[PDB]
DNA sequence: TTTTTTTTTTTTTTT
């Protein structure tokens, strides 16, 4: 339920794609 | 837990041997002395007057500049969009207002130059979107070991009086005897007569919509005011409405809003 | 059990020679029209949100503990035990303890912390509480086993968190616990939102039907005290005491004025004339 | 069966309209002018705001009914213990305020005046009090009527028998208590005074600030005004001592409305009549 | 089987169609509802002390003397001696119970026994001296007495929603089977906004305690309104709230009370 | 299309009349004219149509509901005029004109009687006026009635009452009826096919002008205000205006 | 060892 700051290394690039 | 007065010979001694400082305006820290262990801060303004921008700036200044573990629970947007907002605000640009600026940062490889400077020290923790949220905040505080927990947009979370009263009671009981700075963003009710909140009406303490228990359990209450239809639409005002620690309420200062970097800067406006 | 009132001749005598009110502090206009605080007496204290309930009741507890010899039992639920204990230590020594890091760092080095601790807690008159049916059991053990003369509750809205039957039964149980035991029972409550006009924090005078939750808060209380100040006005440190209800004497209205000291934390008897 | 014919009822009606009736009030003339006193088998309800004098009036009515009229009075006083409410009647008879003075208590201990004041009032077995479930309370009231033989019984503060009991729906418990209390008063033939409170108004002034009280202001249920025989309300404005009486319902006669005015005595504790 | 064809029904319709009991006071009632009929349930509604029992005692007196029909009173609210003295006072035009100088006068003058057999001389008036027991006693009245009118004073103290639905179905089945004219007094609920029913507010058909079957299983509802603390508490308004057998409803007439006599007699009042 | 309704001709212009296998609900307040409407519906579907109609009036007797039909066909309010009840006793001439066939089948456990009206008597319309003496015991009843109308394929009209409103006016003072306002349970709107409501100000300026509202319609779909009827107190026929 | 309807009474707020 709680997502750390390490889990978004490539997910932000996935959101910008 | 009936405890006599002789049993506190060493607990008081240990308790004696600190306010976390608000950035962006020095007028807040002069009349609040920061924030302590077990401190409920409430942040409010009108519809679209910039609550989340100021609280995002506060979280960004407490996360990477002061060394405190900050746990965000932004419920307006998802995890990806608030991470984009933090990265765009920290790198002094306006990210989601231009496709070319969003596309240029990956064509030269500097997108990996922005993730490592923020999310490498693990000072930030995020949450993805009522009695199930407190069991997650308890694991965020006791397990992960954070210091400032932020919650946003209470209107979706919450007869809409008993529910918000029990929510505020559980958040105050969680803040007490744990040692966490709990910031909660809430809204204001619609004005009945006179000028609206989008024109610069001076807000009262009883404008917190939903119940009256939003000021009976908060420790500090901060309100923002901006006249987006007036002569200066890029100027905000900060008003302390309640402070249990010191007792000084009123206008804290003035800050100039900017349309180029996304930051809102300390100003020197006079009245 | 029914009684005939001619058999009471030896108990009506004994209660005739027992009962004596405890004098309030900070204002002498309260003690003129309340005549103190007796055994079996629920005293309700209210104001707006942030107007000085806890400061007033904590000062009353300090003056009943260190000046009159009465054993006092606190049940402060807003703050922890160490916060209110530091509040009592800093308030007895006429300083402001928690709102200054320099004084807390100063008194821990030169060894004068023990001098401030012993002069309060030598005679063990203070007994504290660490945080609806086990609460009354802990207060009954605080009264019977320990032997405290005054019991203070704070922020009753946590205890009730339909709320109306809950707060009616709670007030009924506290009034029955105060009666036939001989304890002063101070209870602190809040106020509801006003309908139109101004706010209670802006200087609006409080009525007796503003006590939020039910009407049973004013129907089981003997003495009701209300505090009122304007945090946005010219003098935001001048509180007004209003006796809303008094069952024993029946005199209600404006008791007096008190001035708050931002340096020593003492709300003291002022000399303001309206 | 129970189908009594109206022809074979002559002797019952003859011995009914010959015997009771009377037992006037005290403090105001208009109450006795309208309601014609208190009768056996009735229910008189007395209401006010908070701390507005709904118990001083009733104890002042019980002192005159137990002293100047010789009626045995049973006081189920549930607000205060029997050590205060039986000592407040001493000074009320002797025209002082004994509980509100630490000097006079020591004076009557020393010189021996307390024995004279206790014997001048309680020389006859006329006051039978009660100290403290709604099942044993009506049993003690039935023992006061049957065993002790009390002519006037006063139930003070009925709010702490409907809120001190564990019931899901409070309304039906108030309804059951009211119909069982009316059945007790009608069966045993005793004057029964009931004291209760009022509810919060939705908007406007408060009942402690001069608001005229209506009949629908009774707190808790609707059986309070539907199963009572006389409803008396007391209203003042804390002139914080001028209190007016308002007969909200009279079942025996028909005349209702403002009965008169009373003035309180801060020195002696009596409710004298006024003139306005 | 229990089905009947409409062709083979000429005999039962011939003997069925081969006005009813008029009311006393406010002659716009029996001009509107055409009086009471056999096999009906009538409801009398008002607030506390507005005169429901006094509005039905006159009906029992005029239906037991001028009509000659057997009348069964069931005063659950009071005793039989009080309503008997009330009837003897109401027929003799002298208010009996509320005057003590005459309760002892007629017992020594000898004219009490003259007043007794003048109105109670026949076997007309039958009283009830205080769920299935009340129905059994009313059925015993109907069977062994031939009562044409049965009057019930308090429906609410029978209850120690479904228990009132069952009670009203059972009373309607009794009135339909035995064909008796049944009159029932009931109370009103507490209105939540505005005036009360005792201060001249008009009575609606919703404002009834207990359940909603009071208005769905009765043939007519009569409301009496008067302003108790007003300019005069004597002028009453009489309102028909429902009538199956005619259809026309509304304000019928007006009556005074005449405190010396106690007779609800009609008065002229336009508006 | 099916059988057409008489009075307020914006019903069969809107929902195209009744159909086989349906369960039609007629819901209003007390005194709004539910039985008066459905009695006209029963009269016009057994004289001008010729189909067998089975009435079940658990609320009154079998003689009054026939006297009102005989008075309704003859344009004379019979049960309220006391003089003409003995003037006509030409009673047989009025009786055999409208009951001369084997059309109507009145009624003085219930589902067996409805099945006997369908199979053993050939009824095409079956009318039930009172269901309140007939949650789970109402759900089972409504499922059994819907299964009966599904298997037998008969037009079915069922009348129930409305709930007591907790805030506002009453339905008798012209408060419009919503689909939630129904007693018993929630199956009254889940297992029927159409609901018709009448709203008239009973303690009002005119009580002879009803408003007709459609609350549900599975086939045509269009709901809302249909039309207005006047009552004609002399005759008693609901006629549109 | 659990989900839905009906109804009278006290409080706190909402466009
Ligand atoms: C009495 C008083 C206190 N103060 C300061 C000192 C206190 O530390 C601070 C308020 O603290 P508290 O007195 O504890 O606040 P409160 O109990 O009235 O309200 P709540 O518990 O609902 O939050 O205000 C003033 O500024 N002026 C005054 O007159
Ligand atoms: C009657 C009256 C009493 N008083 C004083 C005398 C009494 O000691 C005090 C009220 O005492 P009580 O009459 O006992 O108060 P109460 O019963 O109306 O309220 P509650 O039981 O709900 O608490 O007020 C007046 O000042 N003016 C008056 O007119
Ligand atoms: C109708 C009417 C009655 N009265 C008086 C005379 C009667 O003795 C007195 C009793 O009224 P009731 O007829 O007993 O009133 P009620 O039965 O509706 O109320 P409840 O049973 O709930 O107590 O009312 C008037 O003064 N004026 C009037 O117009
Ligand atoms: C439709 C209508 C009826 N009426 C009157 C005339 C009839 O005699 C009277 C009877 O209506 P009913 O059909 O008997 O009313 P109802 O069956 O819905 O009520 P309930 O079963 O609950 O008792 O209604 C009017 O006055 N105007 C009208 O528009
Ligand atoms: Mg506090
Ligand atoms: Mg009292
Ligand atoms: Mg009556
Ligand atoms: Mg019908």
């Amino acid at each position: 339920g709680v997502v750390s700051a390490l889990s978004l290394r490539e997910r932000i690039r996935e959101h910008l794609s | 837990g009936v405890v006599s007065a002789l049993s506190l010979r060493e607990r008081i001694r240990e308790h004696l041997s600190v306010g976390l400082l608000f950035s962006g305006c020095t007028g807040i820290n002069d009349k609040t002395l920061g924030a302590r262990g077990g401190e409920v801060i409430m942040v409010t303004s009108g519809s679209g007057m910039g609550k989340s921008t100021f609280v995002r700036q506060q979280a960004l200044q407490w996360g990477t500049a002061m060394g405190k573990k900050v746990g965000l629970a932004m419920l307006q947007e998802s995890v990806e969009e608030t991470a984009e907002d933090l990265i765009g605000l920290h790198n002094r640009v306006r990210l989601r207002q231009s496709d070319s600026l969003k596309r240029e940062i990956i064509e030269n490889g500097k997108f990996d130059q922005w993730f490592d400077e923020l999310f490498g020290n693990d000072t930030f923790h995020l949450y993805d979107s009522t009695d199930r949220l407190l069991a997650k905040l308890a694991y965020m505080r006791s397990g992960l070991g954070c210091d400032v927990i932020i919650l946003d947009h209470i209107s979706i979370v919450v007869d809409e009086r008993k529910m918000i009263d029990n929510l505020m009671t559980k958040l105050k009981g969680f803040a007490k005897s744990t040692g966490v700075v709990l910031v909660v963003i809430c809204h204001l009710k619609n004005p009945d007569k006179g000028k609206a909140h989008e024109e610069g009406r001076p807000v009262s303490i009883t404008d917190l919509r939903g119940s009256g228990a939003l000021r009976q359990l908060s420790d500090t209450i901060i309100a923002l005011e901006r006249n987006q239809q007036g002569d200066m639409p890029n100027l905000v005002l900060v008003r302390i409405l309640k402070c249990r620690f010191t007792g000084d309420t009123g206008i804290a200062g003035y800050m100039e809003y900017n349309k180029e970097t996304g930051w809102l800067e300390p100003s020197s406006y006079s009245g």
